[PDB]
């Protein structure tokens, strides 16, 4: 007798239900990108004769490079307020184990339950690792679990088409990734987080602060001033340092000195023989 | 067939012999001891084994790092094996048979003669140099022009008194594996001091000798694993060694390893390279190819053609034969080849003349 | 679990820096004695910490002492635990020593010359870089719980933090960076009353000449001064030793650490 | 069952994997985990469906082969070949007949025509060139051509698993050399490493340059030994260096093409070839819906279609009016 | 026969493949098979044993580990590349108007082999192989005698190119590329070509840069210099120019005959063409006179492109027919490729 | 704990084994006692006394130090341009201090196993708390203690990790004060600054090329072992040797040694020294012509 199937497999899902993370409202004034938004994630979860008329085949791929700066982790969550869906979360290495047997099981057993189970969402952080390519021995198993990427990835045309499932990528570095891994007509779209750069300054020095005590008498005019001119960046979590700081206190109301203490430690700049053209 | 007969025909004695000794799998390391009867031993299989000794082998026989037989049913030790290494690597360290004997020699005197007397010497008369003792030095070193390399190696295998002698080249011990020429360099002399009388070698130093520190990123750091742990492995008082190993490279690079070798290591000889009156003694050796006329003037040539060795004056008496069998003839005059060895040597030099100057310069 | 460290008073006797003594006291003591002052104001602790050098000393030291002095509690990590062997298996042991880690409440994990196990992926090497990362994977994830987190302290320390990699020199993993300063006039004497301990000298002394000579010095290189000298008085066959004879000693010591100096500039 | 299961009882039976066939009858057995075996006959299946490579049942007491089973060996390298490419025949080709009469009298004459080389007076083609900025169509072409050519195609790099399957001190591209050959004879393709990075070919010529040796070495067999002839390349490329593919090749013997950018002709029936496989009505005009995109590259064409299909994919509707088909144009103009 | 049904029983029916480690002098041959185990195999039937060698496919019985024979081995993927011959199908007759370069080195890829009796009683020899260089085809212009030296003995090519290769370096299963070929008859001609070590875009993946590849280089001599080998394995070498081999390398080899081959003149442009065409013409009629005349000057490799070129445009006729407002007009597309870059200098 | 005998699958446990593992682990090297002492250094008889005294003085004088609070050096750097005798001096003083001496090497300790040299420290500083001093030396710190700048990793990663956790467990643990340990450089372009600490290197001495006096010495000093020639004023050979290695007035005697076989005679003369003196150095073997 086989399974039912199936028990499944180790290790776990969900968890991600806590709540709560992030409010999808801050992108509600524009519309413009909600509508693309709004068409790419909750018509491709559950949707079915609205494809078959208009023929397009909707892809599976998610791929988000990109970090710094963090991003990602918060539009996962959030999607945990959007819809509800089995959430399988794990690491690029948590299947690495001391026997080759195993490993294509493990994998197969992860992505047999998002064609049995809808919907399903599936999260590999940074699987670039095993992207790396060596013929030797001992590094053979470490091949293995390549193939192994390349076994579930000959798994994710098996969803095609079109039920089910919903593959979220997310790397570092995508630099050691191969070719046939980014390709189209298994991963067909490539979100690039943008750099924070000017953008992303001013809305990770609030989503901060309001997780700081108030900050009702800390008056944030002067720290987005001077603070802002030494940031490396060194942008998303600098500022939980800015908090990090408020413990050092000490204090009640975090003091003026303790958030202009935070951000000049990291990162010195040295300054003006040249760029003084500005 | 008939040789094959008897001997399959042997298994019947075989399978009555194969019951004993069938159960020493595997080769078990052992570890440490609290008392004579009981030692701990780990086997490639991961797990380790505490057990006594069959009455059939003495305690003190067993040391720290034994590799000795197992009787898988008891566990109890079995019969010691000698080797605990290697994996692999040995068929292109090891180097068997002679060539190339002493009558090769391009007419160097002093030169192979100080570096006969550092290695044939002491071990053809080793009571010589102990009652003359002092003591002899602990090593040597070759490089200079290219004629003659390699060939003054292969000198004192055909010279060899009694048993073949340890050859290694630099690119065979690169990684992959690291920590091999550590436990390669620590075993063949203790291999050696049983039977003595084997030399160790290594060649071309200088790619592997990359000194010394750079910025980042390394880089030269890793090429430190050859230079460094070779030159302390050389480094040793045991004895060290006893054959006085040997060295050859190309350029005297780097700095690092140059230095070393005078606070241990002695003999440092520059080629030379033929003298002009000594490139005729490659001239004489060559005499005794094909057919040579007596009219032939070797003193003449050997002007004509300067820093040309043995390696390049070779292909004077193959041009020679060269055009004789391209113009049908049978021997070569003087005037034949040297109007083509003009044309050798100043032709080989449009591209680039072979100077030794701009390579550490 | 036998990883013991005093103070309390020796943790503040290290002189210096006076305010860095102030920062891991409320940090890593004070949430167990006192949890509610961060939760009712709202604020949170930080989950992780940097301590770099040798811009003096003190690297170890100011994480250390502060480590059992939350409690008997504390696990130690050595760097020679990682690499473990080929086909290394202590990617479940950096779990099952994290796993023993949460034994202990509230517990503290500390990380030690990370300048080899935090090998960076900016020029891709060998394999070995990956299984760095893997080991590095076992860190962040029972970390990064769905466990035991804001009670947690984590510290990690290393030679120059150009090792870390974009992940690692981000907040988060490691949160705060601190770097050692030099001590002042008139607090010269201060540290010196601490380095006095188990040598002693003669009644009539002024040591304000002894730790002058020796400026930018390891607390233990100062504690080698005062043995140095104190084996110059063996030579004398007397008990102590006059301040002249002493400088002698302290002054050419001193000056011969200074040309070993080199390589303090690191990295920000 | 009960007596069957008797014999399967004691250890079970394995499954084996012979490497190589004697004629001795002894057949050697390989398990994957385990190292590998061999047993003496052991026949069952006649033989002629014995092969190596091929998976077969083991016998837990014997040890021997009890049946022939089927393997995959050409199924993992073809299945990386389908992922590369769709289909994509002559009727999922168009705009590029100028440049299809081109190829073709390369592509079908080995295939074919040979035996009027000797009265044509050329010899068989090295391969062909395709270099333009893209733009698509060139990659369509490959197997369009050479799907009523009747001859299989097979792709292209990464490769990517090769490097173990095929050794690492192995030659690599010439041991692709031996794959194309192993296949049934087929075409090949340079897809893509071909980046904007800097400009170099610096990073594609691990995919293209040493696979541009491939081309040579296997035309080379073809003439010398083995059979039977048709293998043939067509390369992808943009600007610049391809002047050093043409430093590599002395024009011998290249067929000429120049991969076109998205032109008049292009983008007419491109068009409507991706509107075969979506349900649409006619009253779309394909003339001057084209040639109001004077520009933009050939994957536009799709971007076009499918892009702009998520807004009729709004409305609920399997059609929209006209007053989107205008804002179908009006979305790819600014990214002009 | 009898011993077919004799042995089986002693050896099988069944049993394993294992490996070789070592070998004893009390008979005991250890072995070693998957995963990490050894045993003390004492068997005196149909060795042998010392045609063995360690790492050798050896057989392991079941009953009880032990080494009854041996049967082959392939073996790895690495050798199913070349598959031999490679026969003469680069024809004299596809080659011509090179003279004087032509009768020198004949003799030189001629000298082993035939003629031994000379040979022999010279006894120091030049069992160097060759050396080629030069651009585009200098190194492919000696090419064709090596295609003649495949009507006997055998021949041997080795693409060299640039990044492909890169194992460690140490060149380790090169030299067995080198050794098997030389296993199926032992006379031997080995041939390299195309070193672009000087022309190089970047590094390959993990090696180097810079010296690493000097270093793989400097083995490359250590192999080739070398030590110890005797007979052929006939070495030559070809690039397109050689500023690589170190005044060290080149005095084992190839201290005697080098080669360079000048530009091509009208001479040999004409015996080029014409016996380029001897097996094929396009339209017969072809007369050289006027081909080198109009073009002036290009080396004959493009000559054959123009002529590929023009049965190609005839070919949308479907055989046979000339325009002479398009031939002149797609003469132009090659006849402009060389008048793009007519000057130099006056190169002179 | 682990080691214990338990039978077959019966498992049963007897007793509890010790101690410890593994083979060449668990002791690296056994040596017994020098063939040479002390005594075998001229001219450095001022700076062999603050290398005698830090492995000497915890031993005997250990009473005197709980009197005056004195702690004993733990690490010593000896460091000279090669040959300084060196690893002669230092292994030398353990054979009259009855010091049970253990050998060791830095690149010894890198494997291609990950994870060896680094285990290394855990056995052995455990078996430094378990004995008393004895000794143990190490050489070649310098190279080992590469950090580069940009990492990782050098080619000495397994001992850089364990030099800095053989500093380590002197910093966090103080029983680790038992059994001084001694460190040698051949350079001292690489020096890692967390070196400074009590238990971490504390006495170093520059060695510079010794003196005309001691150059003098130390060559007869080499030659005690074996036959010294008369007739010799032993002032020449002093003055004449500038920048010349220790190692290489052996080699003096040497080349004077070697030559005194085709002389003939075992005899050698005053005027021989300064042929093999100015044999080796400077350079070889060339001659200054051309240069006017
Ligand atoms: N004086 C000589 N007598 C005999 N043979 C000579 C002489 N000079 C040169 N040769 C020959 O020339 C050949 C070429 O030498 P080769 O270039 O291999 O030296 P090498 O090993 O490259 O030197 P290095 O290791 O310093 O680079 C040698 O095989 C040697 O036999
Ligand atoms: N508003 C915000 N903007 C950016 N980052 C945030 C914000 N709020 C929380 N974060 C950070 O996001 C992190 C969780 O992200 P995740 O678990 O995906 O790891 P990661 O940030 O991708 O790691 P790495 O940055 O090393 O790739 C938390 O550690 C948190 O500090
Ligand atoms: N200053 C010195 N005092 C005494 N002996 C010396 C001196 N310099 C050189 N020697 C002699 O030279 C020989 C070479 O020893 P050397 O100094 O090279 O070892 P070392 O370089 O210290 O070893 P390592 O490099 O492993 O530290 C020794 O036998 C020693 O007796
Ligand atoms: N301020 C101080 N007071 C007392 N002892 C000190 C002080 N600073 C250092 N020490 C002594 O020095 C030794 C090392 O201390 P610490 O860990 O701070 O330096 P380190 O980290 O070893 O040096 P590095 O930063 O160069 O690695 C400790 O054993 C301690 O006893």
């Amino acid at each position: 007798d086989v399974l039912p199937p199936e028990a499944d497999s180790s290790i776990m899902m969900l968890t991600s239900d806590q709540k709560p993370d992030v409010m999808y409202a801050d992108i509600g004034g524009m519309d413009i990108q909600k509508q693309e938004v709004r068409e790419a994630v909750e018509l491709p979860l559950t949707h079915f004769e609205l494809y078959k008329q208009i023929g397009i085949d909707p892809p599976r791929g998610v791929l988000m490079y990109g970090p710094p700066g963090c991003g990602k982790t918060m539009l996962a969550k959030a999607v945990a307020h959007h819809t509800t869906a089995a959430f399988i979360r794990v690491v690029g290495s948590e299947f690495v184990q001391k026997y080759l047997g195993e490993g294509p099981r493990m994998v197969r057993d992860v992505f047999r339950l998002a064609k049995e189970n809808a919907p399903a969402i599936i999260f590999i952080d940074e699987i670039d690792a095993i992207a790396t390519k060596r013929f030797d021995a001992q590094t053979g198993a470490d091949r293995e679990v390549q193939r192994i990427l390349l076994e579930l990835l000959n798994q994710m045309d098996g969803f095609d088409q079109n039920v089910n499932v919903k593959v979220i990528m997310a790397t570092n570095r995508a630099d050691t990734l191969d070719p046939a891994l980014l390709r189209p007509g298994r991963l067909d779209r490539k979100i690039e987080f943008p750099l924070p750069d000017r953008r992303q300054k001013r809305l990770i020095f609030s989503t901060i602060t309001s997780k700081m005590n108030l900050s009702e008498e800390v008056d944030l005019e002067d720290y987005v001033a001077r603070p802002d001119k030494i940031s490396g960046a060194d942008i998303n979590s600098i500022c939980q340092e800015s908090g990090m700081l408020a413990v050092r206190e000490n204090r009640y109301i975090v003091l003026a000195k303790d958030f202009e203490k935070a951000y000049k430690t990291v990162i010195k700049k040295d300054e003006q023989e040249h760029e003084f053209y500005k | 067939a008939p040789p094959a007969l008897w001997d399959l025909a042997a298994d019947k004695q075989t399978l009555q012999s194969e019951q004993p000794l069938q159960v020493a799998r595997c080769t078990k390391i052992i570890n440490a001891d609290s008392e004579d009867p009981k030692y701990i031993i780990n086997v490639k299989q991961f797990a380790k084994f505490v057990v006594d000794l069959s009455d059939q082998v003495a305690p003190t026989d067993i040391e720290e790092g034994m590799r000795v037989g197992v009787d898988r049913n008891k566990y109890q030790i079995h019969i010691p094996l000698p080797p605990k290494i290697d994996p692999t690597v040995t068929m292109m360290q090891v180097e068997e048979k002679p060539d190339v004997t002493y009558s090769d020699v391009g007419g160097c005197k002093e030169q192979i003669e100080k570096l006969r007397e550092v290695v044939e010497t002491p071990l053809l008369h080793p009571e010589r140099f102990v009652n003359l003792g002092i003591e002899p030095p602990k090593g040597v070193l070759l490089f200079g022009p290219p004629g003659t390399g390699k060939t003054l190696c292969a000198r004192a295998v055909a010279n060899r008194t009694d048993a073949c002698f340890i050859r290694v080249i630099g690119s065979e011990l690169v990684q992959k594996y690291v920590g091999e020429g550590a436990r390669m360099v620590r075993e063949l002399f203790e291999m050696a001091r049983t039977k003595k009388a084997c030399l160790i070698f290594f060649d071309e130093i200088d790619a592997i000798g990359g000194a010394r520190f750079d910025d980042g990123a390394g880089g030269d750091n890793e090429v430190q694993r050859t230079m460094l742990e070779l030159i302390n492995q050389l480094d040793g008082f045991d004895p060290r060694g006893n054959i006085k190993v040997l060295m050859a490279t190309n350029r005297p690079d780097t700095l690092d390893p140059a230095l070393m070798r005078p606070g241990r290591l002695d003999r440092k000889i520059e080629f030379s390279l033929p003298d002009l009156e000594g490139r005729t003694h490659i001239f004489k050796i060559h005499a005794r190819s094909m057919s040579v006329e007596r009219d032939i003037r070797f003193e003449l040539l050997a002007r004509l053609c300067p820093n040309s060795t043995g390696a390049e004056i070779r292909s004077v008496c193959t041009e020679a034969g060269m055009f004789a069998i391209r113009a049908r003839r049978k021997i070569a005059t003087e005037k034949d080849f040297l109007e083509a060895v003009n044309k050798v040597i100043k032709s080989y030099a449009k591209f680039s003349a072979t100077p030794r100057y701009m390579t550490y310069n | 679990m036998s990883h013991e460290d005093p103070g309390n008073v020796s943790y503040s006797e290290i002189g210096g820096l006076s305010e860095q003594i102030r920062e891991l006291r409320e940090v890593i003591e004070l949430p167990l004695t006192n949890p509610e002052l961060f939760q009712r104001v709202g604020i949170i602790p930080p989950k992780g910490c940097l301590l770099y050098g040798p811009p003096g000393t003190g690297k170890t030291l100011l994480a250390r002492a502060v480590a059992s002095q939350l409690d008997c509690n504390f696990l130690k990590v050595v760097s020679s635990s990682i690499v473990d062997k080929y086909i290394g298996e202590s990617a479940r042991l950096i779990r099952e020593m994290f796993n023993y880690a949460r034994d202990h409440q509230p517990c503290i994990i500390f990380m030690d010359e990370i300048d080899a196990i935090g090998g960076r992926r900016f020029s891709e090497g060998t394999s070995a870089d990956r299984e760095i990362q893997r080991t590095l994977m076992e860190l962040l994830n029972q970390m990064d719980g769905f466990d035991t987190l804001h009670r947690v302290k984590m510290i990690m320390a290393t030679n120059r933090p150009d090792t870390l990699d974009p992940a690692l020199l981000r907040p988060g993993r490691l949160d705060r960076k601190i770097h050692i300063d030099l001590p002042n006039e008139q607090a010269r004497l201060d540290i010196l009353k601490i380095h006095a301990g188990p040598i002693t000298k003669h009644g009539e002394i002024d040591y304000e000449a002894i730790v002058k000579l020796s400026d930018g010095f390891n607390g233990a290189d100062l504690r080698n001064v005062c043995t140095e000298a104190g084996m110059f008085a063996i030579r004398a066959d007397h008990d102590f030793v006059v301040q002249e004879d002493f400088m002698k000693a302290v002054r050419k010591v001193a000056d011969s650490k200074k040309l070993e100096s080199k390589l303090d500039y690191k990295p920000v | 069952l009960r007596e069957e299961l008797q014999l399967l009882q004691e250890q079970g039976s394995y499954v084996g994997e012979v490497v190589r066939a004697m004629d001795k009858k002894k057949v050697l057995v390989k398990v994957h985990p385990e190292g590998k075996f061999v047993v003496d006959v052991d026949k069952n299946i006649d033989i002629n469906d014995v092969t190596p490579n091929c998976r077969v049942a083991l016998r837990n007491d014997s040890y021997t082969l009890h049946k022939i089973l089927p393997n995959k060996v050409d199924p993992l390298v073809s299945l990386m070949m389908v992922e590369k490419v769709p289909d994509s025949t002559y009727e999922m080709i168009g705009g590029l007949d100028k440049q299809i009469k081109e190829i073709k009298e390369v592509i079908e004459l080995p295939v074919k025509h040979p035996e009027l080389f000797e009265a044509l007076g050329i010899a068989q083609p090295k391969g062909v060139l395709l270099y333009g900025p893209p733009g698509t169509g060139k990659t369509l072409l490959a197997r369009a051509v050479a799907h009523h050519t009747d001859c299989t195609f097979i792709r292209v790099s990464g490769s990517e698993l090769v490097q173990k399957f095929i050794g690492e001190g192995a030659r690599m591209v010439r041991e692709l050399f031996v794959m194309a050959r192993e296949h049934a004879p087929s075409i090949i393709f340079m897809d893509e490493i071909d980046s904007i990075g800097s400009s170099r070919l610096e990073g594609g010529s691990g995919g293209d340059s040493e696979v541009q040796r491939t081309m040579l070495e296997l035309l080379n067999q073809l003439d010398g030994f083995e059979a039977t002839k048709n293998i043939k390349v067509i390369m992808a490329t943009n600007r610049i260096d391809i002047l050093d593919s043409a430093l590599l090749r002395p024009g011998r013997i290249d067929r000429k093409i120049e991969f076109p950018p998205p032109n008049e002709e292009a983008r007419l029936d491109i068009l409507k070839i991706h509107s075969r496989k979506m349900n649409l009505t006619r009253g779309i005009n394909l003339r001057k819906i084209a040639e109001l995109m004077p520009g933009a590259s050939g994957a536009e064409v799709k971007g076009v279609c499918t892009e702009a299909g998520m807004y009729a994919l709004r409305e609920r509707r399997v059609h929209v009016t006209q007053e989107d088909f205008e804002m179908a144009v009006a979305k790819v103009m600014q990214k002009d | 026969e009898e011993e077919r049904s004799k042995v089986d029983d002693l050896r099988g029916t069944p049993m394993s493949v294992g490996t070789l480690e070592e070998i004893i002098d009390d008979n005991h041959a250890i072995v070693s098979t998957s995963v990490g185990s050894e045993h003390y195999v004492s068997i005196l039937s149909f060795v042998d044993k010392d045609l063995l060698e360690p790492g050798c496919s050896v057989l392991l019985n079941h009953k009880v580990h032990a080494v009854i024979g041996v049967l082959m081995d392939d073996t790895d993927p690495l050798v199913t590349v070349m598959k031999v011959e490679k026969a003469p199908q680069e024809t004299y007759a596809d080659i011509g108007g090179l003279d004087n370069q032509i009768q020198e080195i004949k003799e030189s890829v001629e000298l082993p082999l035939t003629h031994p009796e000379y040979y022999e009683e010279m006894g120091i020899k030049p069992p160097k192989g060759v050396i080629l260089y030069g651009p585009p085809g200098t190194g492919k212009t000696l090419l064709a005698k090596a295609v003649a030296n495949q009507t006997s003995a055998t021949f041997l090519r080795v693409v060299g190119s640039e990044l492909i290769q890169k194992y460690l370096g140490d060149g380790p299963k090169l030299v067995r590329e080198l050794f098997r070929v030389a296993e199926e008859h032992a006379p031997s001609i080995v041939f390299i070509d195309e070193i672009d070590a000087i022309g190089t875009k970047r590094y390959d993946s993990n090696s180097g840069g810079e010296r690493e590849i000097q270093r793989t280089m400097l083995e490359l001599l250590n192999q080739l210099d070398g030590f110890d080998s005797r007979g052929d394995v006939k070495v030559i070498m070809a690039t397109n120019r050689i500023e690589t081999l170190d005044p060290a390398l080149i005095r084992p080899g190839r201290i005697d005959r080098k080669i360079e081959f000048p530009l091509p003149d009208e001479k040999t442009k004409k015996r080029i063409f014409q016996i380029h065409t001897s097996r094929m013409t396009l339209a017969d009629d072809v007369t050289l006179d006027d081909l080198i005349m109009a073009k002036d000057d290009l080396s004959g490799a493009d000559i054959k492109a123009i002529c590929t070129e023009a049965g190609l445009m005839a070919l949308r006729e479907r055989r046979m027919k000339v325009t002479n407002e398009d031939f002149k007009k797609s003469k132009e597309n090659v006849l402009y490729k060389k008048q793009e870059g007519t000057p130099e200098g006056l190169y002179l | 704990g682990d080691l214990v005998g338990v039978n077959k699958d019966s498992y049963l446990i007897l007793e509890t084994l010790p101690t410890e593992y593994d083979s060449r682990v668990k002791a690296m090297e056994v040596d017994e006692r020098p063939t040479e002492q002390y005594s075998d250094i001229g001219g450095l008889d001022k700076q062999i006394q603050e290398l005698v005294e830090a492995i000497v003085l915890p031993m005997n004088h250990k009473e005197k130090f709980e009197n005056l609070g004195i702690q004993p050096p733990k690490g010593v750097l000896m460091y000279g341009p090669p040959g300084t005798g060196k690893t002669l001096l230092a292994r030398a003083c353990a054979a009259q201090t009855k010091a049970t001496f253990l050998k060791l090497a830095g690149p010894q300790l890198v494997q291609m196993f990950i994870g060896d040299g680094a285990k290394l420290v855990r056995d052995a500083f455990a078996l430094a708390k378990e004995k008393a001093p004895s000794i143990i030396f190490i050489d070649e710190l310098d190279a080992i203690g590469t950090k580069r700048f940009d990492s990782e990793k050098a080619g000495d990663r397994e001992v850089q990790r364990t030099m800095l956790e053989l500093l380590n467990q002197l910093d966090g643990f103080q029983p680790n004060t038992q059994v001084k340990v001694i460190a040698a450089t051949n350079r001292v372009d690489i020096l890692d600054p967390a070196l400074l600490r009590s238990g971490r290197l504390d006495r170093k001495i520059e060695f510079p090329m010794p003196n005309e006096e001691a150059r003098a010495r130390i060559m007869q000093i080499h030659s005690r072992k074996m036959n010294v020639s008369p007739d010799v004023n032993y002032e020449e050979l002093a003055r004449c040797t500038d920048d010349f290695n220790g190692a290489q007035c052996k080699a003096v005697c040497v080349e004077a040694g070697m030559i005194a076989l085709r002389r003939g005679a075992t005899e050698l003369t005053h005027e021989d020294y300064m042929e093999g003196i100015l044999e080796v150095q400077a350079k070889k073997k060339a001659n200054l012509q051309y240069y006017a």
